[PDB]
């Protein structure tokens, strides 16, 4: 699920979670 | 009056590039246990070979132009790489390792969570990882495998062997193989006894970083070659006449047990030691390497300028540049060449046998620098291999005497030394002449 | 052992126009061995056509050699002001190898 | 297909290629890494000798050692006598001696080859 | 790349003998390479002194027993060296003197023909008048 | 195989044969390797073909075979002087079997008959 | 190929122009493909070529050149065989015959070549 | 499919002109196709009067002079269509008539032989009585 600014090609900027390479901790990436 | 005649059959050559086969020898597979060589494929096996001496031929042959080292280098990598496809990813376990940490052992036990057959649940697990796989990240202090960031780890099969054979490389028709035999052979120039062979003299793949282990010894002197003489960034390869003995031995030994990580997956782990915690060393004579070693400075005076020659131990870099890297029996191990390599000829005379550290690693990473490695599984029994050092590689360091530093690894260079004497020259058959005859 | 000889011996031309310098061996060179040169007022020669008609290396195209038995030629079309200078033609067939006459091309 | 002899010249070798064709016999289902380059050294094997015996087969000659050609001999392609072509050089050294005049005298070995098959077709009417 | 350079300039007097050596940056060595002494002339053309090639010392016909060729390959800091020494110096030696190098590895070039060959890299030469 | 000179009659392109002729796995590399096989297997074809009639390497071959006029029933000129090739072969296109046969037959038998006479 | 194999050898001496005739076929449909059935076909091209071409390659050698009966003028050693004309053509068949002299094929083959480049070296001589 | 239309039956009288057009459905193009226009007699054996092959007309000896046969390929609107008029009309001309095709793309077919051909298809028919 993608947590993107709407209403906020154009761009809707977006924050999702992702898995860093250890596979326990995670990160969030704009 | 002349009239053109046509020969078919006629003695002339020109040089030229082609795939060359493997060819092993009569025994099936390695004793019916499958090799990462695959040698049981290849074995279009060796018939008895047929040598013919050209007479009153010269030919010029250059080391650094082969094609054939070049194959050779991809061979190997390419049967490394389908030996390990069908085997076990270990991607589940880099995850944080929660080791406790603080004559001291480089086991650092460790605890971490893994998944279990079933998707849903998870296990923890007890792991001996010795320090130089596991990398500090920042008592029971976290820490991680070493190649977590740049590289897809696969463990090695537990069957297959890396028991080095040797492989011959054979020729199709239409082209033929070229032999030097001539003494002393400084691998670049014209040399005046060639012979015609058929298939090359057989080859053990084995890969070392800084002596040459198990080779073949040159005929009458201590041969150095290298590619400049003059660069400081080109590594001088030393063939020895005679071979000093290093034997090497874990003299510990351990269990192995294994923990399933999925559907039909297993990861196995070392386990404690049983007998006496014990650390592995190896053996070379002190009397031996100080006589070659003190041939090998006088070769070096030669061409160098008649300067004192310095040896002095390797500067830095990853763990194979800077200590011996071998495989005893399936067991990579790294161990500490400074007693071997610390002196100044131009002479310690020592003659106790010299005992050399040893300290094993389990992943390891492709020398080309790509992102891919391996975990070799732990071996249950005590281990003992015996070998014969045949070459010493050195390169030359900066800008009254000459500083060595012993050299590091290129596959490459292990095996230039062995196949300095080939070249394939196609043989082109056909001749036309002028003769007397005259009739279509 | 063996003598060659050059013609034209000084020549003028323009830029844009071709020239034609032949060569002339006493004996019959069939193996075409035959080497061109060309060298810079004050500097040494240098190799441009080699074995009749071989053309060297990062050397501009307009330089072409002709081979037929005893008549060696070297034609050079469009030329600059870089490629005056004086033109050698030499024997590599037998011992002692030997050089033409020397001959000169200016403006 | 012979190497060995190569450094004699054409007199002492050209007595030896009989010996050349008498002594001897003269002359995969897998992707893996060794079957595969024994799938390509076959196929450059027969590939090789098939081109070597159709250049050898449209000049007539038909699988035979030494074959004789009606086609006179001009002196552009070479200058030397009988006695010193063979009798002080070698074979690769007369080889790459007339390696500029190759092609021009396949191709009239070709041509008279061509011109012999008509004219017997007329003699038989 | 290839690259040669001789020694310096020489004035001298008849009854004396003088060398002139060419260092060679590019060559590996000179088993599979050759060196060709030729003397360029106050306004004549080119001539042909002597060789060495496969470490097989020779001379023109003309220069035979007056002039001598040695020459030292790779060291540890020293390039290839060839060397050419006149002895019994005369008038007739005021030229202007070069050391030319061709590649021998392959017999199917065309750069060389049973020892006598072209002159593919050239010097820049030494002015030598007596 | 010369195209060009596929438009003319048969007589006046017979004059003008003075000359006949003269690893990985990839997408392209094992087209590569298909090329190379059709080549080398089409050329032995024709050449057992013409080696069992006797032919062996000639362009031109004379065969010992008479010309039955059920497989063709116009004269020599007709046939040569107004039929291209490929009108000709597209003509006889149902007596090429039977004629290898009796070529094949024919040379076997002419094989035979010369042992008897070497006796 | 293999018919009638009972028969002796002078019976089906005179049987090889029906084995020689009809065509002395499959595999020749292009695949370029990479699967089960791919590989084989393309093993079994190269299979039939080099057979084809070993065996040519070996009748060449000896001045037969394509044809089924090739005479020789190599003399006949009685330490291959002892047998007569008879009891060779008469009572043996091929295989038999073949079994027989399976000691001495490598040696006949060495003198049928020895005896093909001598008589070739000799036919220049008479041209000149 | 193919398939082939042709106009209704006529009746007509001596001095007049009819035209029967036939237009053939599933053809490409009257390029690789060839089109023979055939008249049958009532009891009595068919004929044939004239063809259109690669653009070009003719007709039989017999019917030449009086008969004209033209054709026209694909339209967005129309399929390929092709004509014969009978021109000078007489009684001997009545008869059912049929416009066939035939393939012409490859040469190894057997079908047509040098603008000779069985025809495949042939036409329903257009019945012309005067
Ligand atoms: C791809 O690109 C290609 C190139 O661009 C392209 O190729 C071209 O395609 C077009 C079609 O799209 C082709 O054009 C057609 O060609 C037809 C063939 O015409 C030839 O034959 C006629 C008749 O020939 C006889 O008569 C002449 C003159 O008397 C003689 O000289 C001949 O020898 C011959 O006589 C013999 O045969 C007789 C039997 O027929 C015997 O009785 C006799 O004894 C002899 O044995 C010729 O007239 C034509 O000549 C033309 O060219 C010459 C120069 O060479 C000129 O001098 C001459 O004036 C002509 O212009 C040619 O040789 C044409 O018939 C056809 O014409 C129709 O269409 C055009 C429009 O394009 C109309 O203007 C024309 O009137 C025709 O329409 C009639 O037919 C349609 C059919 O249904 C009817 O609907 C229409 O109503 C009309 O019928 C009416 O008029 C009739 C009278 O004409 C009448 O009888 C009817 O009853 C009705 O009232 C058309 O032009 C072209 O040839 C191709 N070119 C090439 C190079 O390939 C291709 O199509 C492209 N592909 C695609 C998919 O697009
Ligand atoms: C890889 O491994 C291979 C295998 O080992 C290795 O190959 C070896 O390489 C060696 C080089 O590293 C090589 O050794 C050199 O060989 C040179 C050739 O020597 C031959 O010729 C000379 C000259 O021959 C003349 O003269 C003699 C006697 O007068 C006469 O009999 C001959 O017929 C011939 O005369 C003909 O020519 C004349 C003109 O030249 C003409 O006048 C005559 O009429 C006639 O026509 C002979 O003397 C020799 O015996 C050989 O037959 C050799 O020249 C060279 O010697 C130099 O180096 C030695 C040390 O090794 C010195 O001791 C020696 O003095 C030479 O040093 C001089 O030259 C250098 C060059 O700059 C100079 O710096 C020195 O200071 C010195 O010059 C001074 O003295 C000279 C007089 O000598 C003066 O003129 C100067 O002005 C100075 O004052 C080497 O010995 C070896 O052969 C080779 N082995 C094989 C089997 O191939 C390869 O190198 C290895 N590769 C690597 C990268 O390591
Ligand atoms: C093994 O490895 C060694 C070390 O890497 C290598 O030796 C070096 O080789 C290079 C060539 O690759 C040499 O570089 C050339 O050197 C010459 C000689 O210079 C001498 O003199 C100067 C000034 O006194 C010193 O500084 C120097 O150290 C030498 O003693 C130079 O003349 C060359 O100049 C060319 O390069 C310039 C860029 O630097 C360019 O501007 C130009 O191309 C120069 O050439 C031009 O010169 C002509 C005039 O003479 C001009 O007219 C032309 O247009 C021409 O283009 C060049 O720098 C280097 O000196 C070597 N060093 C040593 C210690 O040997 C071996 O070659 C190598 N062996 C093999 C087999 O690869
Ligand atoms: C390019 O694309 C176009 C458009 O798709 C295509 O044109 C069409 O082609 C199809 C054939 O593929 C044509 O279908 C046939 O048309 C004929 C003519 O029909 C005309 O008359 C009727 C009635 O007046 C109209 O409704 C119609 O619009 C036309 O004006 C029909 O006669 C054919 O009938 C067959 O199909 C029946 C089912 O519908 C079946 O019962 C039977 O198979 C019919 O054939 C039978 O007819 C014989 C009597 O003559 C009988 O004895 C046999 O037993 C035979 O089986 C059929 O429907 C369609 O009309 C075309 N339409 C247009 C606008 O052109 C091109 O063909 C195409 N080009 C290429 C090269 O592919
Ligand atoms: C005799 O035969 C030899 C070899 O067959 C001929 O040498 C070849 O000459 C051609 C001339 O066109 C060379 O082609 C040129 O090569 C240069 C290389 O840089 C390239 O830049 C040009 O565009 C052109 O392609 C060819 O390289 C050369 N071959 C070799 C091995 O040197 C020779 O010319 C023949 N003799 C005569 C008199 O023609
Ligand atoms: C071990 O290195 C790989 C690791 N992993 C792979 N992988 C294949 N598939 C995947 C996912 N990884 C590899 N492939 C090729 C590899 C190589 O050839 C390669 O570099 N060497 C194999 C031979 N040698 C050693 O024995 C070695 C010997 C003494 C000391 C230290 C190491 C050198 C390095 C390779
Ligand atoms: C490992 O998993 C267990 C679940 O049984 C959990 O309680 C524990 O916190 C996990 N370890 C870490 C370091 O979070
Ligand atoms: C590391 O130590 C324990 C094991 O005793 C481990 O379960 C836990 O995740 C870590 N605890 C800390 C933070 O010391
Ligand atoms: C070359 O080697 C062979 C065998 O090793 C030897 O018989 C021969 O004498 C050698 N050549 C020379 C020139 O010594
Ligand atoms: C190399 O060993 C041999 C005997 O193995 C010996 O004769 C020779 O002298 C040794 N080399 C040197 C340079 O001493
Ligand atoms: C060493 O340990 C292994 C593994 O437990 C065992 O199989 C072996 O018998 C042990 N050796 C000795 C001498 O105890
Ligand atoms: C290495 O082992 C061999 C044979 O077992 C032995 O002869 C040699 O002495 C050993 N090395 C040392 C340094 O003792
Ligand atoms: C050194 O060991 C190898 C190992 O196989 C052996 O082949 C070789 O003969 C040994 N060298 C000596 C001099 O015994
Ligand atoms: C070339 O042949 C001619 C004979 O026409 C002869 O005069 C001349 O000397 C020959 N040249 C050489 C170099 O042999
Ligand atoms: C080769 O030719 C030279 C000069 O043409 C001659 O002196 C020499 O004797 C010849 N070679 C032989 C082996 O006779
Ligand atoms: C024509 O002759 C051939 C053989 O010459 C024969 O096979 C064929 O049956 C004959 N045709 C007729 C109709 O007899
Ligand atoms: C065709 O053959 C018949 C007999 O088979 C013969 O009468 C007729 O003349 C032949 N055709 C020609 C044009 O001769
Ligand atoms: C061949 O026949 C066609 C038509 O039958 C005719 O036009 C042609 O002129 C004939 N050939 C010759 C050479 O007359
Ligand atoms: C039989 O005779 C042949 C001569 O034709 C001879 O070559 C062969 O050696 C002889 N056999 C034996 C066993 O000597
Ligand atoms: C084969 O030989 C035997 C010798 O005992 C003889 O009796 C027999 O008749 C022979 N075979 C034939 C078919 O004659």
């Amino acid at each position: 699920t993608l947590n993107c600014t709407s209403a906020t090609d154009d761009v809707r900027n977006c924050s999702f979670n992702m898995t860093t390479e250890l596979r326990d901790k995670q990160q969030k990436v704009y | 009056n002349l009239w053109v005649t046509v020969y078919y059959g006629v003695p002339v050559w020109r040089d030229a590039d082609t795939t060359l086969f493997c060819a092993s020898d009569a025994k099936a597979y390695e004793t019916e246990v499958h090799n990462v060589w695959a040698t049981h494929a290849c074995v279009p096996t060796d018939p008895n070979p047929q040598e013919m001496h050209l007479k009153n031929v010269t030919e010029n042959f250059n080391m650094w132009k082969n094609n054939m080292v070049e194959q050779m280098h991809e061979d190997i990598i390419s049967l490394w790489d389908q030996s390990l496809k069908p085997c076990v990813k270990l991607t589940p376990l880099c995850v944080t390792l929660n080791c406790t940490s603080a004559i001291t052992d480089d086991v650092r036990n460790c605890s971490f969570n893994m998944t279990t057959e079933l998707r849903d649940k998870q296990q923890k697990v007890y792991a001996l990882f010795y320090k130089l796989d596991i990398v500090p990240i920042d008592n029971f202090s976290e820490y991680r495998l070493i190649n977590c960031n740049t590289s897809v780890i696969k463990q090695a099969c537990p069957k297959v062997s890396f028991d080095p054979i040797p492989i011959h490389y054979c020729t199709p028709a239409g082209y033929a193989i070229l032999r030097c035999n001539d003494k002393k052979f400084n691998g670049t120039g014209p040399c005046k006894n060639v012979s015609s062979v058929q298939c090359t003299h057989g080859i053990k793949p084995v890969v070392s970083t800084q002596l040459l282990l198990n080779g073949s010894l040159a005929e009458e002197g201590i041969i150095i070659r290298s590619e400049n003489l003059t660069n400081n960034a080109k590594t001088i390869i030393v063939h020895f006449n005679e071979s000093v003995k290093i034997n090497c031995t874990r003299p510990s030994n351990n269990t192995r047990t294994g923990i399933h990580i999925g559907p039909g997956q297993v990861f196995y782990k070392t386990g404690d030691i049983i007998g006496d915690i014990r650390k592995a060393y190896c053996n070379i004579s002190g009397a031996q390497w100080h006589k070659v070693l003190g041939r090998v400075a006088n070769k070096l005076k030669e061409h160098f300028n008649n300067k004192t020659i310095v040896f002095k131990p390797s500067s830095g870099g990853d763990p194979e540049i800077t200590m011996h890297s071998f495989n005893c029996r399936g067991e990579f191990f790294y161990c500490n060449t400074t007693k071997l390599f610390n002196s100044t000829w131009g002479e310690t005379r020592d003659n106790g046998t010299i005992t050399i550290p040893c300290r094993i690693k389990q992943i390891i990473n492709m020398w080309q620098g790509v992102g891919q490695a391996m975990y070799a599984p732990p071996i249950k029994g005590v281990i003992k291999c015996l070998s014969n050092i045949t070459g010493i590689l050195l390169t030359r360091d900066g800008g009254n005497n000459e500083t060595f530093r012993p050299g590091g690894g290129d596959m490459r260079d292990n095996w230039r030394n062995e196949l300095y004497k080939y070249k394939v020259v196609q043989i082109e058959p056909l001749g036309i002449a002028p003769t007397k005859c005259k009739r279509r | 052992d063996i003598q060659m000889t050059q013609s034209p011996s000084t020549l003028s031309a323009s830029t844009g126009d071709t020239v034609r310098i032949s060569c002339r061996a006493s004996q019959s060179i069939t193996g075409n061995w035959v080497a061109w040169y060309q060298q810079r007022p004050g500097k040494a020669p240098r190799l441009l056509i080699y074995r009749g008609a071989a053309l060297l290396g990062g050397v501009p195209s307009r330089f072409r050699g002709s081979a037929a038995g005893t008549d060696f030629t070297l034609t050079i079309g469009n030329l600059q002001a870089e490629d005056f200078g004086t033109f050698y033609c030499q024997q590599y067939d037998t011992y002692p190898g030997t050089f033409g006459q020397g001959t000169k091309v200016e403006v | 297909g012979f190497l060995g002899a190569a450094g004699s010249t054409m007199g002492a070798a050209s007595i030896t290629l009989t010996v050349q064709a008498r002594q001897l016999l003269s002359g995969l289902l897998q992707l893996t890494v060794w079957g595969i380059k024994q799938l390509q050294a076959r196929v450059l094997a027969v590939e090789r000798y098939l081109q070597d015996q159709k250049f050898l087969g449209l000049w007539g000659c038909s699988g035979k050692i030494i074959c004789c050609t009606a086609v006179p001999w001009n002196s552009s392609w070479s200058n030397k006598t009988f006695e010193e072509i063979w009798n002080n050089m070698t074979w690769i050294e007369w080889e790459r001696e007339i390696s500029n005049y190759t092609s021009q005298i396949y191709d009239i070995l070709t041509i008279s080859q061509t011109q012999q098959e008509k004219n017997e077709k007329d003699l038989l009417e | 790349q290839i690259h040669l350079v001789q020694s310096g300039t020489e004035v001298k007097k008849p009854g004396s003998s003088v060398t002139v050596s060419c260092k060679a940056y590019g060559v590996n060595t000179f088993g599979l390479y050759a060196v060709n002494w030729v003397r360029q002339a106050p306004g004549q053309s080119l001539e042909y002194i002597g060789q060495i090639w496969r470490w097989k010392s020779s001379a023109s016909h003309h220069f035979r027993g007056r002039v001598l060729i040695s020459a030292v390959d790779l060291t540890g800091s020293s390039p290839p060296i060839s060397s050419l020494e006149i002895k019994n110096l005369t008038s007739d030696d005021t030229a202007v003197y070069f050391c030319t190098t061709t590649s021998t590895y392959d017999r199917w070039s065309g750069l060389h023909h049973d020892g006598v060959m072209a002159f593919s890299s050239w010097g820049q030469g030494t002015l030598i008048s007596v």
